[PDB]
């Protein structure tokens, strides 16, 4: 078999409720 | 008017932004023939002009053909991209088996981007294992600037014949350390 | 054409000082070249006060 | 090595071909015979390249 | 018997010697012309120094 | 030649020679 595994993503209804792009690591005292 | 045997323009690196910064004829490797006769002077000129030839051939052989010396940004195609092999993972547990055993009363101890390849640590109560194949490369190719190893290939010293001969809009302005090619004007608060 | 080219930076006196040591030991005094190596006392610099 | 700098290296013997090998065959044969009394070894440079 | 407490300070002297930092990858002396001062990276471009 | 390429070049040819595989010394 070569099935592909996605991610579980706690569900708000039928939709898995993935989320937005928040991979932000900028603090920058300035 | 120029010597037909000019000193090459060594090109220097700004490692931080990863792109080159200027040039200036090599004033470090010059010989001092000012106390030699007409023949040694010629042999020195010959050594000098063999260098120039080697430099041109090297450039043809290695440097990427460009329409503009020292581009402000390199396309993803032309930048060396590190492409590691796919990363395989051997999943330790069995998802269903441990659920069945735990519900029994047994108390255990001790987009599509994936591949669930079965190999038919381990556990006695089930013979099912599962490989997982993952892509380990970047999501998108990096364009940016060039690194150290690629720099020494792209920017060989450039022999400059008859250096500044008319058409001030045709001079190589990349040789200026503080020239901003995008706006095409030397900048700097200094 | 002067065959001797002297710069302001190269140090021939120091260079000829190290060269002599590499060729052979300078512990021996040569009167002709007046080559007596300047040597401090081995124990007056570090007072080994027993 | 750097193929561009080799012409200057070789011509000045900074990194060349072992002076016993670039002198004319007459000289090295000559200097080998008369090394007992009149030595020419330290006149010529034989380079070492890491 | 009377041995008032003390603190120890160490030191060293080094005369007639110049500190040396060879420009080589492994700091050895594999040749007069170093291997690092022969690479294309250093012999085909200009680098500052601080 | 791959092994011989790891030796310093005293001129053109490498510096290999004088096989000195030793380690026999003891009291005697």
């Amino acid at each position: 078999e070569d099935i592909n595994f996605a991610s579980l993503a706690p569900r708000h209804g039928t939709r898995p409720f993935m989320g937005t792009w928040n991979e932000i690591g900028t603090s920058q005292l300035n | 008017m120029s010597k037909e045997i000019p000193t090459p323009y060594m090109w220097s690196y700004q490692p931080q932004m990863g792109l080159a910064a200027g040039a200036s004829q090599d004033y470090s490797t010059r010989m001092n023939w000012l106390s030699a006769g007409p023949s040694m002077i010629s042999r020195v000129n010959g050594v000098r002009s063999h260098r120039n030839q080697i430099l041109l051939e090297q450039a043809a052989v290695t440097s990427t053909p460009r329409a503009k010396l020292n581009p402000r940004n390199w396309p993803s195609t032309l930048v060396y991209q590190e492409i590691p092999g796919p990363t395989t993972v051997l999943l330790p547990r069995d998802a269903l088996a441990e659920v069945r055993m735990t519900n029994s009363g047994v108390q255990l101890a001790g987009v599509s981007s994936s591949i669930g390849l079965r190999p038919d640590g381990r556990s006695s109560f089930t013979p099912n294992q599962a490989y997982l194949t993952l892509q380990s490369s970047s999501s998108e190719p990096r364009s940016g600037g060039i690194g150290t190893l690629q720099f020494v290939e792209e920017f060989v010293p450039s022999v400059y014949f008859n250096p500044f001969s008319g058409s001030p809009g045709l001079y190589p302005d990349e040789f200026i350390p503080n020239f901003d090619a995008v706006r095409e004007a030397v900048d700097g608060y200094d | 054409l002067n065959a001797v080219v002297d710069l302001q930076d190269r140090n021939t006196e120091l260079s000829y000082q190290l060269l002599l040591d590499s060729l052979g030991d300078r512990t021996r005094y040569f009167s002709m070249w007046n080559s007596a190596v300047d040597s401090y006392d081995p124990d007056v610099r570090i007072i080994e006060n027993h | 090595a750097t193929p561009s700098m080799m012409p200057q290296w070789a011509y000045m013997h900074i990194a060349g071909q072992d002076a016993s090998e670039y002198l004319s065959p007459g000289l090295v044969q000559f200097a080998r015979a008369t090394d007992t009394y009149f030595s020419l070894g330290n006149k010529f440079r034989n380079p070492t390249v890491a | 018997q009377t041995a008032v407490p003390s603190v120890t300070q160490k030191k060293f002297l080094c005369d007639r010697v110049m500190w040396r930092i060879p420009f080589s990858s492994n700091f050895m002396s594999m040749g007069a012309l170093t291997d690092l001062g022969q690479n294309m990276l250093y012999a085909n471009s200009a680098h500052a120094l601080d």
